[PDB]
C-alpha cells in the first residue's frame, strides 16, 4: 500500500531523464548521454528553441563573465549566486519544449556549480507546465549531507575509503551493517552528543528530515524572487499564503514545545544579546557551519549597517500600522480591508509581487535575507562566492536553528498586529441556519517512534569503475522518526434542510503554562488546520466519519529513487510524490504525546457550500472557497460573538506509546 | 619656482587693499588706513551703498541688538553665530561696488569678532564677481592657531614676551633660530599623546596644512547655507559635487592608510562606543579643545536627543531606498534618474538647495552639524555665544580627527547604496570606435619629505609701536610630504581624427590582504589625477603629460610677504588665483616605501563633446557633460572595462631619504 498511479512509455522516458540528474550529483559520468549533449551544447546557436530571446541573451552575457566555480557552496541568499541561479532558471523555463529543456539541463550539469544547478533544475521541473505530474526525489536524497550530522557522515566516509568493513563486529557496535549490497547506518539526533540547552528537547522535530524537506518544497513551489503571475488568482492572495504557511508551521512547532514543557518562543531585540545558541554538527565539502554561542550580541561591529537596515524595515511597518491608510509601493492600502493581507505578507517577504515585477533585484534588499545573515553569526563572506554557511543559508537546514522560529514568530506577530484592524466576525457570518453539531468523537490519538531509511549515496564519491558500472547506490541511513496511529473523527450533525457543506477540523492547545484554559481571544492564531472537505447534508440526522489518513493537508512518505525506477518498469508512479509533494508529512501530523496523555482540543466547524465563486487550483486545490485562509480563525475573535451551534470544541489527549527517546532505537545489542 | 600671471596697476591697488585686512588680524592699528575709513563710515546713512535693501535693514536690526563680541571663538555650526555671519556676508555681497565693499570690510574689521569677519570676508571675495580674480592668503597664515600645535604656539609666545632669544644656543636646542632677522620655529607632528592609537601613523597627512586648507577652501567656495543659483547650470549638479568631493578625499586617505599598514576606515554606531579617540593641542584662550577618549560612548544622556535626530535622518534615507519613488521636499523623486544624484547629495548636506531657498533658515537642522557635535565630545555650549570648541567645529581643523573620515565614510556609503539604483555603463557607452591605447609608460614615482615655511605672525601680539609697522617674521618650519615630478606617456593607435578626453585615475592594486582588488569593489577607491582634451591623429601617436600639469593639483601658496614682492613686479601666482580650491601637488601621491608600493594607474580615452560655456565654482567642474568621476561615478560590471581605449597600469610608488618626518627636526 503505496498509493500508485499508472503512466505511458512516453511519460516513462521523460521521467527517467529527469531522474538521471539526481544521481551521483557531485560527479560526472563521461560515458552517459547527458554528458555528450552537455559538453558540446551551443546555446547561442539554439536561440530559436526558447520562448524568450532576451533571457537567452541575459544568460549568455553572464555566462561569458563566468559563473560560480564548481564545488563551492551555493545559497540563494547572496546576490551574485542568486542572479546566476535565476538566469539559469529562465533558460529552463523558457525552453520551447521538453527536448530543449532536457538538453539545457545537460549543458548546465556539465558546466555549472552542482548546488546552483540542482536548485534551478528542481524549481524548473515544478514550474514548467509540460512537467506537471512528474516526480522529483525527496530533498534528503539529493542533498543528504544537509540532513545528517558529521558523525554518520564520517562513518560513511571511512567505510567508503576502506571499501568495506575491516571488522563487521566492531562496525556493528558503531551502528553499521551490510544488508544485501547496502551499507546501513543508524543515526541519532544531535542531542545524543550535545545538550547545550533546553531547546535540544525538540530535535526529533526540528532535525526531522521530512519537516526540513517540507520547508525546501514550500520555497521551491513559489520562491520569493519570482512573480506568481503563472498561478492565476493566487496573485491576489500571495501574502496570505506567506502568512498562513508560517502561522501554521509556528502553531505546529508550538505544540512540540508544549509537550516538552517549554512554553512560548522568546522575543528578541536587534540591539540586545540573543540567549539561545546553535551549535551545528553539519559539514560541507570544505567547512563546518557557523556556531552562534549563547548570549550572542546581535549588535557587534560587523552588524551595525545590517541592523540599521533591519530596524528601519520593521519601523516602516510600524508606521503603516499607525497610519491605517497610506500610499506605498505605488498602491493605496487600507488596513481595514481584509485583502490588505496580500500587501502585508508581500512586504515581509519582500517578494517580486511587492513591486509588480517578474523577478526581484539586488537593490530591493530583503528583510528575511539580512535577518538570516545576522542571526547566523557567520563572519563576513570572503567574496561573492565564498561564505561561511550557517543553517539559515539553506531552506533545507533552517528549521534546525532555534533562531529560525524566533525570526518568523516575530514577522508573524507583526502580521497579527495588522489583523487587529479587522472587524471580528459576527454571529450572522458564522451561523449555519438550521444546522447543529451534536457530538464529536475521536479514536485514541497516539504517537510512537519508528525506524525510517533513506538513500544517502549522494554524500559519497565513487570511483571510475563504480560510476561506469552503475554501482552508485549503496549507502543507507536509518533513523527513528515520529509517527502516529491512524484515527477516526466521528461527527454527528443535525440539519432541517438538506444542503451542501464545508467541514473544517483544527487542533489547538487546551491550556497555557499555568493551566488556565486558553481563551479564543488571545489564542486564535494557535490553531492548526487538520482537514477540510465537503459533504452533502440531508434532512435530519447526519454522521460524518473521517479518517486521519484521508486528511488532505498531509502527504505520505516519499519513496526512494531506487523504488521509482522499479516502479517505472511497471508503468507506475507514486501518487503522493506527483500531486502532493509540498504537503506536510502525515507522520508528523500530531505532536509527540505523553504517556499520561497531553491535553489538546479539536475545533470542528461546518458552514454552507452554496457555490464555488473564487477557488484556487493553479497553486493547488487548497482553497476551494472564496473564504480567507484559516477561516473562521483568520482574524481576531470575541468569545461571545463567536460560539455558534455549527461549531464544536472537543477536548482530546495525545498519548505516546513505546520508547519515548529516539536514541533508545539506536543502541547496539550485545 | 611658481607660475606667474601678469597683472595691471588698478588690480595691484585693489589686491593690496584686500590683503591689508589680513594683517595682525587680532588687534587694531589706530594709525592704519582701515581704521580711519572704519571710523569715517556712517553705516546708518548709507543704505544706497547696497543693491539689496532688505539685507541692509536686516543687518541693522541685528547690529542694533549686538553681535558676537570680539575675541570669542567663531564657528558657523552654531545657530545665532551663523545667522550673524550670513547677515554680514549679505552686506559684503550686495555692496554696490568695490569702494562700498572695502568700507564695509574696514567697518567690520574694526567693530566685529575677528573670526566672524575673516569667515565672511573670505567668502565675499570668492563670491563677488568683481573680486572673482583676486588672491587670498592661505588659511594657515590667516588662522595660524588652527594649524599650529600648542608646543609651537607657546614657543612663539614666550619668544615674544622675551623680546627675542636670551641665548641663541638654548634657543637652538629648542628648534628656534634667527634668519634674516626673522624667527623660525621647527615643528614636529603630534605624538601618541595626541592620537593615542594607530591613527598616529598618519599624522603627517591629517595634520598637514595644505590638506586642512584645502577643506577650508572647498567650504568657502560654496557654503552649505547658501543657494547655488549664482552658478546657474551647476545648481542641478550640486549634490553630485558633494559626493565626488568626499569620495575622492576618502579614496586619497585610504591610500595613505594602506601604505602605513592600516586597512579599512572603521564603521561605527551611534549606540555604541567609538574606538578611536582624539586629543587636540588647540585652545581658545578660554577653553582647551574638547578631548575624545578611546572607546567613548556616543549614547550618553547629553546625546540622547541628538542621536534620536541623527537616527531618523538616516532611517528616512533607508525608507527612500526601499520605496524607489516618493515625494520629498516639494519634489517627486525617482531614484532611477540624475535629478536623483543631485537630490541625494543635497539631502545629506542639508544645504540651501535641498529646500529651494536662498539661505538656510534658523530651524532646518543639519545632519552633519549634529553628527559633528556628538562626535566632537564637547560639553554643551554655555550660552548663545560661548561653546567649547572641538576639531569638528572648524573646516580648518576637521581633517585632523579620525572621526571626520569615519563620519564622511558613513555618508558616502549611504550614497553608494543609492548608486545601486543607477544603470551601469554598457559596452557601447564606453567603447571609442576606432581608438586604442597600446601602451602606458611612467617615470619613477618618488615621494619624500622636505621643509616648508609659513608666517604665523597672526597669533602673536604686538605693541602700539610695533603695530605702526605691521609686523611679521614669526615663521613655522615643518616637514611635509612631497613628490618628484614625473611624466606619463600614452601610446595610441586610432583610425580617424577627433578631439579626445584623456583621464587618469589612481587606485590601489591590492587590499590589506595582499589580494588583487576587483573593479566591482574598487571603483569608489580611484582618485582622479587629471583631465585634458587632445587632438587625435590618424595612426600612431604618443601623448606626453607631466605631473606638474595635472589639472587637479596646485602649487604651494606663497606667503603674503612674497605675494607683496610679486605684486611689486606686476605679478601674482596663477594657482592662488586660478585654482586655490584644488589639492596641493605635494600630496598628489601617498607616502611610498623604499621598496616601492604597488598601485594602479587607470588611463581612459573617450570622444570629446564640445559643450558648456560656464563660470565654475570649483576646478573639479571641467567643461564636460559626463558625470564627475566618469566612468567611476557608479557601479561597474568589470567585463566592460576591457575596451581597447582603457589601460590599467601597475605602478610602484617609491620613497627617498628619511621615512619619518621627526628626523628632519633634530638639533645638532
Ligand atoms: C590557494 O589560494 C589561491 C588564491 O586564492 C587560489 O588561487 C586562485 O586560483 C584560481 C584557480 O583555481 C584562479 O582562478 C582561475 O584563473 C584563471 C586565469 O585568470 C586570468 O585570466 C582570465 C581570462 O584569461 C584572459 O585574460 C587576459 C586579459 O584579457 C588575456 O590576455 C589572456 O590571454 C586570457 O585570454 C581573466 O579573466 C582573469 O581576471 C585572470 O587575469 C581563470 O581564467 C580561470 O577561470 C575559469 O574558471 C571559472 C570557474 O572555474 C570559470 O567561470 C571561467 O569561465 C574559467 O573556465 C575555464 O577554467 C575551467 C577550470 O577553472 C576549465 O575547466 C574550463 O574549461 C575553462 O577553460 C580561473 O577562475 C584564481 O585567479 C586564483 N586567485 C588568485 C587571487 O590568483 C589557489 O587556487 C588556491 N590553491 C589551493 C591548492 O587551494
Ligand atoms: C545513539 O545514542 C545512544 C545514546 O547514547 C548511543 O547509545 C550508547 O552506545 C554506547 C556505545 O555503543 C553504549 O555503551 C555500551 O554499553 C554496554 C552495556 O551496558 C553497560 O553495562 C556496563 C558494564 O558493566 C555498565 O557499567 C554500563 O553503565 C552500561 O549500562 C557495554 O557493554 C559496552 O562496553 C563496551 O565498551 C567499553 C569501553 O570502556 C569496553 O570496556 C567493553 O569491552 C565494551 O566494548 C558499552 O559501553 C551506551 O550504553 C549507549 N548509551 C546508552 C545511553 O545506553 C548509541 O550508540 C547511538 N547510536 C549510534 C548509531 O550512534
Ligand atoms: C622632534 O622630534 C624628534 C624626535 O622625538 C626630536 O629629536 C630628539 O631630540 C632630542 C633633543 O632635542 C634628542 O636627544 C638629545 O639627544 C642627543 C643624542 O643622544 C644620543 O647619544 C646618547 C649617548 O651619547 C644616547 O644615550 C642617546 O640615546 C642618543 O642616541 C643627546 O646628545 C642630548 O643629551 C642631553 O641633553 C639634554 C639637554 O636638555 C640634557 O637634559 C641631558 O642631560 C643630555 O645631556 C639630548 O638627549 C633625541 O635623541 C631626539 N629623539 C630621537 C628619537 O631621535 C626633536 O628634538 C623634535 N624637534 C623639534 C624641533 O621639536
Amino acid at each position: 500500500t503505496i498509493k500508485t498511479k499508472n503512466v505511458d512509455a512516453v511519460f516513462v522516458e521523460k521521467q527517467k531523464k529527469i531522474l538521471s540528474f539526481f544521481q551521483d550529483v557531485s560527479q560526472l559520468n563521461t560515458d552517459d548521454e547527458y554528458y555528450k549533449i552537455g559538453k558540446d551544447y551551443d546555446i547561442e546557436m539554439n536561440m530559436d528553441n526558447y520562448t524568450n530571446k532576451k533571457a537567452v541573451e541575459e544568460f549568455l552575457k553572464m555566462y561569458r563573465t563566468g559563473f560560480m566555480p564548481k564545488n563551492l557552496e551555493f545559497s540563494v541568499f547572496y546576490d551574485k549566486m542568486r542572479d546566476e541561479a535565476i538566469a539559469l532558471f529562465h533558460l529552463f523555463y523558457y525552453a520551447k519544449d521538453f527536448e530543449t529543456f532536457y538538453k539545457t539541463a545537460c549543458f548546465a550539469r556539465v558546466h555549472l556549480n552542482q548546488g546552483q544547478f540542482l536548485y534551478a533544475f528542481y524549481i524548473a521541473v515544478i514550474q514548467r507546465s509540460d512537467c506537471h505530474g512528474f516526480v522529483v526525489p525527496a530533498p534528503y536524497e539529493v542533498y543528504p549531507k544537509m540532513f545528517m550530522n558529521m558523525e554518520v557522515l564520517q562513518k560513511i566516509y571511512v567505510t567508503k575509503m576502506q571499501d568495506g568493513l575491516i571488522n563487521p563486529e566492531a562496525a556493528a557496535k558503531y551502528g553499521i551493517h551490510k544488508e544485501n549490497d547496502y551499507f546501513v547506518y543508524k543515526a541519532n539526533y544531535s542531542n545524543a552528543v550535545l545538550y547545550n540547552n533546553e531547546e535540544q528537547r525538540l530535535t526529533y522535530f526540528t532535525e526531522d528530515i521530512g519537516m526540513n524537506a517540507y520547508y525546501y518544497y514550500f520555497h521551491s513551489h513559489l520562491p520569493f524572487w519570482w512573480t506568481s503571475e503563472k498561478y492565476g488568482a493566487l496573485k491576489e492572495r500571495r501574502g496570505e499564503v506567506y502568512f498562513y504557511f508560517y502561522q501554521q508551521l509556528l502553531a505546529r512547532y508550538y505544540f512540540e514545545r508544549l509537550t516538552n514543557g517549554l512554553g512560548k518562543i522568546p522575543e528578541f531585540s536587534w540591539y540586545s544579546p540573543i540567549k539561545t545558541g546553535y551549535y551545528p554538527l553539519m559539514l560541507t565539502k570544505f567547512t563546518p557551519f557557523a556556531q552562534r554561542p549563547d548570549y550572542y550580541n546581535l549588535h557587534t561591529e560587523e552588524n551595525y549597517e545590517r541592523v540599521r537596515f533591519l530596524d528601519t524595515y520593521e519601523k516602516t511597518f510600524v508606521q503603516f500600522l499607525q497610519k491605517d491608510h497610506f500610499e506605498a509601493f505605488g498602491q493605496k492600502i487600507d488596513f481595514h480591508d481584509p485583502k490588505a493581507i496580500n500587501f502585508v505578507g508581500n512586504y515581509w517577504q519582500d517578494n517580486a509581487d511587492l513591486y509588480g515585477e517578474e523577478v526581484t533585484k539586488d537593490y530591493q534588499r530583503s528583510y528575511e535575507v539580512f535577518a538570516r545573515r545576522v542571526l547566523g553569526a557567520a563572519p563576513m563572506p570572503f567574496d561573492k562566492y565564498t561564505f561561511m554557511p550557517s543553517a539559515m543559508d539553506f531552506y533545507q537546514t533552517s528549521l534546525r536553528d532555534p533562531a529560525f522560529y524566533q525570526l518568523y514568530n516575530r514577522i508573524v506577530e507583526y502580521i497579527v498586529e495588522f489583523k487587529q484592524y479587522l472587524k471580528p466576525y459576527t454571529q450572522d457570518k458564522l451561523y449555519f441556519d438550521g444546522v447543529k453539531i451534536t457530538d464529536v468523537k475521536v479514536d485514541k490519538l497516539t504517537t510512537f517512534f519508528e525506524n525510517f531509511e533513506f538513500d544517502a549515496s549522494n554524500s559519497v564519491y565513487f570511483s571510475k569503475e563504480e560510476i561506469k558500472n552503475n554501482h552508485v547506490h549503496d549507502v543507507k541511513v536509518r533513523q527513528p522518526r515520529l509517527n502516529h496511529s491512524p484515527f477516526n473523527v466521528n461527527i454527528e450533525v443535525d440539519s432541517n434542510v438538506a444542503s451542501d457543506a464545508v467541514v473544517k477540523i483544527f487542533l489547538a492547545p487546551k491550556y497555557d503554562d499555568n493551566g488556565i484554559p486558553l481563551t479564543l481571544e488571545d489564542n486564535w492564531m494557535k490553531f492548526f488546520e487538520l482537514d477540510w472537505f465537503t459533504t452533502k447534508l440531508t434532512a435530519g440526522q447526519n454522521k460524518i466519519i473521517r479518517n486521519s489518513n484521508e486528511f488532505v493537508i498531509f502527504k505520505e512518505d516519499s519513496v526512494p529513487m531506487t523504488e521509482i525506477m522499479k516502479m517505472l518498469d511497471e508503468g507506475k508512479v507514486p501518487f503522493d510524490m506527483s500531486e502532493e509533494f509540498c504537503y506536510m508529512p502525515k507522520r508528523l501530523m500530531l505532536p509527540r504525546g505523553t504517556e499520561g496523555g497531553f491535553p489538546f482540543q479539536l475545533f470542528v466547524f461546518v458552514y454552507p457550500f452554496d457555490n464555488k465563486g473564487k477557488d484556487l487550483a493553479p497553486f493547488e486545490s487548497f482553497v476551494l472557497d472564496n473564504k480567507p485562509l484559516g477561516f473562521p480563525l483568520d482574524r481576531p475573535v470575541v468569545d461571545a460573538l463567536f460560539k455558534v451551534p455549527n461549531m464544536y470544541f472537543k477536548d482530546i489527549f495525545i498519548y505516546h506509546e513505546g520508547e519515548r527517546f529516539p536514541y533508545k532505537f539506536n543502541i547496539p545489542s550485545y | 619656482e611658481f607660475k606667474t600671471t601678469p597683472v595691471d596697476a588698478a588690480f595691484v591697488e585693489k589686491q593690496k587693499k584686500i590683503l591689508s585686512l589680513f594683517y595682525n588680524v587680532n588687534e587694531i592699528s589706530y594709525e592704519a588706513e582701515y581704521y580711519k575709513v572704519a571710523q569715517d563710515f556712517n553705516i546708518e546713512a548709507s543704505k544706497d551703498c547696497y543693491t539689496n535693501m532688505k539685507a541692509y535693514e536686516n543687518f541693522m536690526m541685528m547690529y542694533k541688538v549686538g553681535f558676537l563680541p570680539k575675541n570669542l571663538e567663531f564657528s558657523i555650526f552654531y545657530e545665532k553665530m551663523r545667522e550673524e555671519a550670513i547677515a554680514l556676508f549679505k552686506l559684503f555681497y550686495y555692496a554696490k561696488d568695490f569702494e562700498c565693499f572695502y568700507k564695509t570690510a574696514c567697518y567690520a574689521r574694526v567693530y566685529m569678532n575677528q573670526g566672524m569677519f575673516l569667515y565672511a570676508y573670505y567668502i565675499a571675495i570668492i563670491q563677488r564677481s568683481d573680486t572673482a580674480s583676486f588672491v587670498l592668503p592661505a588659511p594657515y597664515e590667516a588662522y595660524p592657531q588652527y594649524f599650529v600645535n600648542m608646543e609651537v604656539k607657546n614657543k612663539m609666545d614666550y619668544v615674544k614676551m622675551m623680546d627675542g632669544c636670551l641665548d641663541e644656543k638654548i634657543c637652538y636646542n629648542y628648534g628656534i633660530i634667527k634668519e634674516n632677522e626673522q624667527f623660525v620655529m621647527y615643528a614636529n607632528y603630534s605624538n601618541s599623546l595626541t592620537y593615542p592609537n594607530n591613527e598616529d601613523r598618519i599624522a603627517y597627512l591629517t595634520e598637514d596644512v595644505g590638506l586642512n586648507a584645502y577643506y577650508y577652501y572647498f567650504h568657502s567656495h560654496l557654503p552649505f547655507w547658501w543657494n547655488s543659483g549664482k552658478y546657474g547650470a551647476f545648481k542641478e549638479r550640486r549634490g553630485e559635487i558633494y559626493f565626488f568631493f568626499y569620495q575622492q578625499l576618502l579614496a586619497r586617505y585610504y591610500m595613505e592608510r594602506l601604505t602605513n599598514g592600516l586597512g579599512k576606515i572603521p564603521e561605527f554606531s551611534w549606540y555604541s562606543p567609538l574606538r578611536t579617540g582624539y586629543l587636540p593641542p588647540f585652545n581658545s584662550f578660554y577653553y582647551p579643545f574638547a578631548q575624545r577618549s578611546n572607546d567613548y560612548e556616543l549614547h550618553t544622556e547629553k546625546n540622547y536627543e541628538e542621536i534620536r535626530f541623527l537616527d531618523i535622518y538616516e532611517k528616512t534615507f533607508f525608507q527612500y531606498l526601499q520605496q524607489g519613488h516618493f515625494k520629498a521636499f516639494d519634489k517627486k523623486i525617482d531614484l532611477h534618474s540624475s535629478k536623483a544624484v543631485n537630490f541625494v547629495g543635497n539631502y545629506w548636506q542639508t544645504n540651501a538647495d535641498l529646500f529651494e531657498e536662498d539661505f538656510l533658515q534658523f530651524y532646518q537642522r543639519s545632519y552633519e552639524v549634529n553628527a559633528r557635535r556628538v562626535l566632537g565630545a564637547a560639553p554643551k555650549p554655555f550660552n548663545q555665544y560661548t561653546f567649547i570648541p572641538s576639531a569638528l567645529d572648524f573646516y580648518q581643523t576637521s581633517a585632523r580627527d579620525p572621526a571626520f573620515y569615519q563620519l564622511y565614510k558613513r555618508i558616502v556609503q549611504y550614497i553608494i547604496e543609492f548608486k545601486q539604483y543607477q544603470v551601469p555603463y554598457t559596452q557601447e557607452a564606453l567603447h571609442f570606435v576606432g581608438l586604442k591605447i597600446s601602451d602606458v609608460k611612467v617615470d619613477k614615482m618618488v615621494t619624500f619629505f622636505d621643509h616648508f615655511d609659513f608666517d604665523a605672525f597672526n597669533t602673536v601680539y604686538f605693541s602700539k609701536e610695533e603695530l605702526k609697522s605691521s609686523p611679521h617674521g614669526y615663521k613655522v618650519r615643518q616637514p611635509r610630504l612631497n613628490h618628484k615630478p614625473f611624466t606619463v606617456t600614452i601610446d595610441i593607435k586610432s583610425d580617424v581624427a577627433t578631439n579626445a578626453v584623456v583621464k587618469m585615475f589612481l587606485g590601489p592594486k591590492y587590499d590589506e590582504n595582499g589580494f588583487p582588488f576587483s573593479l566591482e569593489d574598487n571603483w569608489m577607491n580611484f582618485y582622479e589625477l587629471d583631465w585634458f582634451v587632445q587632438k587625435v591623429n590618424p595612426g600612431q601617436s604618443q601623448i606626453t603629460r607631466s605631473s606638474t600639469d595635472f589639472a587637479f593639483f596646485k602649487e604651494d601658496s606663497l606667503p603674503m610677504a612674497e605675494i607683496y614682492k610679486l605684486l611689486d613686479q606686476g605679478k601674482i601666482p596663477t594657482d592662488m588665483f586660478n585654482s586655490s580650491d584644488t589639492m596641493p601637488s605635494r600630496l598628489m601621491l601617498p607616502k611610498g616605501t623604499y621598496d616601492g608600493f604597488p598601485f594602479q594607474l587607470f588611463v581612459f580615452v573617450y570622444p570629446y563633446e564640445p559643450t558648456p560655456k560656464e563660470s565654475e565654482p570649483f576646478k573639479a567642474v571641467v567643461p564636460d557633460n559626463k558625470p564627475f568621476g566618469y566612468p567611476f561615478d557608479r557601479p561597474v560590471l568589470p567585463q566592460y572595462f576591457k575596451q581597447p581605449n582603457m589601460f590599467f597600469k601597475k605602478v610602484l610608488v617609491y620613497h627617498e631619504g628619511e621615512l619619518f618626518p621627526y628626523l628632519f627636526n633634530i638639533p645638532h
